[PDB]
């Protein structure tokens, strides 16, 4: 019954260093619905992370959108960490501005 | 177009004397328009699109009363399901429901839907005839027997052919729209004299889109990388597609974006 | 307008 989360990390707008933007963590394809999602900046938890209400898809599996305000820079590193019962340990996906 | 309405419902049981959590979400043309959540302060249906704000408090109270009905029917079902699968009661289970209708451009019912899943797995579903049930499961035969004996299919058929259709229409008139994609391609190094070309489509609504790469008029379905369409968070969507090509031969590849808001499909290439 | 499930339940 357990279905494993799929994650994309990406910005709302085309990223320009120094211009404020939103960073998204789109988490899909999971079951059961209980999930824990953290957004991280340089390895540290980001406070005040907006979380969409929970929804499910036509295949029954759940999805959720987390986002936060951020200003991209040349060297700041961002990630999304997901804890879920389908995986032994948490999954981290790092923001790649080319993807 | 092929207009649609859906209601997606979920009850999730919880350990330790708690009532199950019940969430219902309504969709008109794949966009969320209403939502009810039993965990809220004062549980009631709430509008989730601007064009629902014209409805009077009677509408909300009526929908809210239905939800309290569904909550209960879901709660008793969960209990029964636990007994059907010989499961213990320490734990956490889910019951989900999908209901709705598809309408044509002529406002005529194309297809009605009524499906259930237990713990994320198909349980029972009303067939396209709207008279028979397909049970996926040993336990779901129990349910199917009950509903055939009671004629429950008739009740759901009447809702799908009548109320669902009429209300979908009312909601469409209430809501009278696309956003075209802005596309561009980016260029990314690889090793061994190869390059990645990435075709981006951004800021588009609705979500449906097709992206193709061409080599000299022939479609590269084979080795194209493709991300799942994703929400931007502002009501629009994003997608991209990419191919690995030989260095110096970039101009031979064309990206095409197909979207219903476009006059013509977009056609573009890498532009250094 | 949403569904109103009839008994029998599941």
């Amino acid at each position: 019954i357990q279905k494993t989360p799929q994650i994309q990390v990406y910005s709302r707008h085309p990223p320009e260093n120094g211009k404020p933007n939103i960073l998204n963590c789109y988490v899909t394809q999971f079951h059961p619905p209980h999930i824990e999602i953290q957004m991280l900046k340089n390895g540290k938890k980001i406070p005040k992370v907006e979380m969409s209400d929970m929804s499910f898809s036509k295949d029954w599996s759940f999805y959720i959108l987390a986002h936060t305000e951020f200003t991209p820079t040349e060297t700041d590193t961002y990630a999304c960490r997901v804890k879920h019962d389908s995986m032994a340990e948490p999954k981290t996906v790092y923001w790649d501005r080319d993807m | 177009g092929p207009h649609s309405m859906r209601y997606f419902e979920t009850a999730v049981s919880r350990p330790g004397l708690e009532e199950p959590r019940y969430i219902s979400v309504g969709y008109v043309d794949n966009k969320e328009f209403v939502r009810f959540d039993s965990d809220a302060e004062n549980p009631r249906y709430e509008p989730r699109a601007p064009w629902m704000e014209q409805e009077g408090p009677e509408y909300w109270e009526r929908e809210t009363q239905k939800a309290k009905g569904q909550e209960q029917w879901f709660r008793v079902s969960l209990r029964n399901l636990l007994g059907y699968y010989n499961q213990s009661a320490g734990g956490s289970h889910t019951l989900q429901q999908m209901s709705g209708c598809d309408l044509g451009s002529d406002w005529r019912l194309l297809r009605g839907y009524q499906q259930y899943a237990y713990d994320g797995r198909d349980y029972i579903a009303l067939n396209e005839d709207l008279k028979t049930w397909t049970a996926a499961d040993m336990a779901a035969q129990i349910t199917r027997r009950k509903w055939e004996q009671s004629g429950a299919a008739e009740h759901y058929k009447a809702y799908l052919e009548g109320e669902c259709v009429e209300w979908l229409h009312r909601y469409l008139k209430n809501g009278n729209r696309t956003d075209s994609p802005k596309a561009h391609v980016t260029h990314h190094p690889r090793s061994k004299g190869e390059v990645t070309l990435r075709c981006w489509a951004l800021g588009f609504y609705p979500a449906d889109i097709t992206l193709t790469w061409q080599l000299n008029g022939e479609e590269l379905t084979q080795d194209m990388e493709l991300v799942e369409t994703r929400p931007a968070g502002d009501g629009t969507f994003q997608k991209w597609a990419s191919v690995v090509v030989p260095l110096g031969k970039e101009q031979n590849y064309t990206c095409r974006v197909y979207h219903e808001g476009l006059p013509e499909p977009l056609t573009l290439r890498w532009e250094p | 307008s949403g569904p109103s499930n009839t008994p029998p339940e599941i």
